[PDB]
C-alpha cells in the first residue's frame, strides 16, 4: 500500500521501505510524514519577512 | 546573472561572495559555521581569500554581513587545473573563525547521494551571485537570482564543442536572454522541496553569458556528497 516508489511514500523529505525521515536541524512532524524546525536557524529556510 | 533579478535580504542566506585580488569574482554556499563550499577553479592558485555570508548590495552595510578569512582550501581530489580547469569543480574552505547562524547567515541543506539527484531531476533550480548582469558587461551590487530550467543530456551536448561529462549538467533556456555569468562561478544552484532548499549544483562555466544555443554548466552535487560531509564534519 504504502510505498517510496509512489508519491515519496507522502514523505515531506526523506523516505525508507515506510519510515519517513529529515536533513540535519529538521525533525520528523506528529503526523510522521513532515518536517519541523528542531534548531533556530535550521538549513535552507528563509526566515527574513518576505 | 544575467536576466535575473534582485534578491530582497536574507532571500538567500546560505550565499557568500569571495574576495581575493578582484572583490566579487566568485561565490560560495555556506555547508556550515566554519565551511563554504565553491567552485576548484576559483581557488586553484591557493591565494589569500575573504568570505563574506549576509552580504545583500555589496556597495552598502547592511548590518547584517560577516567577514571571514580562508585558513584552508580542499579542492576535490580528482580536480586537476593543468588537465581540466573545469572538471570535478569544487572546494571547500575553513572559516577562520565560526560564522554565527542568524536569518540572513544561514546553511545550506545538502541530501545524500540519492535524494540530491532526485532534487535535481525536478527540473527546475535558483542560481544567485554578483556576477556580471550582462555579456562583458558590469557586475551586480544587489544580489542577483534566477529560476533556470534543467536542459537534457542530448540538448546539452549538441550545444558546445566542448566536453560535458556526466557529473556536470546544463540549466538555461532554449533563446538565451538569462543566464549565470563570470563572477557567480562557486555559488549555489538549489532545489526547493517543500519549502526547504537543498544544494543541487555548483555554478561552474559556459562560453557566452545568455547566448541563445548555450546553457549554463554546473557540477552535479550529488557527486561529491559524501566528500562534502566528511571534510566537514563539526
Ligand atoms: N555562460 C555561463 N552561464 C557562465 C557561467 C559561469 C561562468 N564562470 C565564468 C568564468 N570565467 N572566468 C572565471 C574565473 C573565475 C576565477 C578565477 C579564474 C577564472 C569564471 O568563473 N564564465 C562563466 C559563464
Ligand atoms: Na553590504
Amino acid at each position: 500500500d504504502v510505498t517510496c516508489n509512489i508519491k515519496n511514500g507522502r514523505c515531506e523529505q526523506f523516505c525508507k521501505n515506510v519510515v519517513c525521515s529529515c536533513t540535519e536541524g529538521y525533525r520528523l512532524a506528529e503526523n510522521q510524514k513532515s518536517c519541523e524546525p528542531a534548531v533556530p536557524f535550521p538549513c535552507g529556510r528563509v526566515s527574513v519577512s518576505q | 546573472v544575467v536576466g535575473g533579478e534582485d534578491a530582497k535580504p536574507g532571500q538567500f542566506p546560505w550565499q557568500v561572495v569571495l574576495n581575493g585580488k578582484v572583490d566579487a569574482f566568485c561565490g560560495g554556499s555556506i555547508v556550515n559555521e566554519k565551511w563554504i563550499v565553491t567552485a576548484a577553479h576559483c581557488v586553484e592558485t591557493g591565494v589569500k581569500i575573504t568570505v563574506v555570508a549576509g552580504e545583500h548590495n555589496i556597495e552598502e552595510t547592511e548590518h547584517t554581513e560577516q567577514k571571514r578569512n580562508v585558513i584552508r582550501i580542499i579542492p576535490h581530489h580528482n580536480y586537476n587545473a593543468a588537465i581540466n580547469k573545469y572538471n570535478h569543480d569544487i572546494a571547500l574552505l575553513e572559516l577562520d573563525e565560526p560564522l554565527v547562524l542568524n536569518s540572513y547567515v544561514t546553511p545550506i541543506c545538502i541530501a545524500d547521494k540519492e535524494y540530491t539527484n532526485i532534487f535535481l531531476k525536478f527540473g527546475s533550480g535558483y542560481v544567485s551571485g554578483w556576477g556580471r548582469v550582462f555579456h562583458k558587461g558590469r557586475s551586480a551590487l544587489v544580489l542577483q537570482y534566477l529560476r533556470v530550467p534543467l536542459v537534457d543530456r542530448a540538448t546539452c551536448l549538441r550545444s558546445t564543442k566542448f566536453t560535458i561529462y556526466n557529473n556536470m549538467f546544463c540549466a538555461g533556456f532554449h533563446e538565451g536572454g538569462r543566464d549565470s555569468c563570470q563572477g557567480d562561478s562557486g555559488g549555489p544552484h538549489v532545489t526547493e522541496v517543500e519549502g526547504t532548499s537543498f544544494l543541487t549544483g555548483i555554478i561552474s562555466w559556459g562560453e557566452e553569458c545568455a547566448m541563445k544555443g548555450k546553457y549554463g554548466i554546473y557540477t552535479k552535487v550529488s557527486r561529491y556528497v559524501n566528500w562534502i560531509k566528511e571534510k566537514t564534519k563539526l
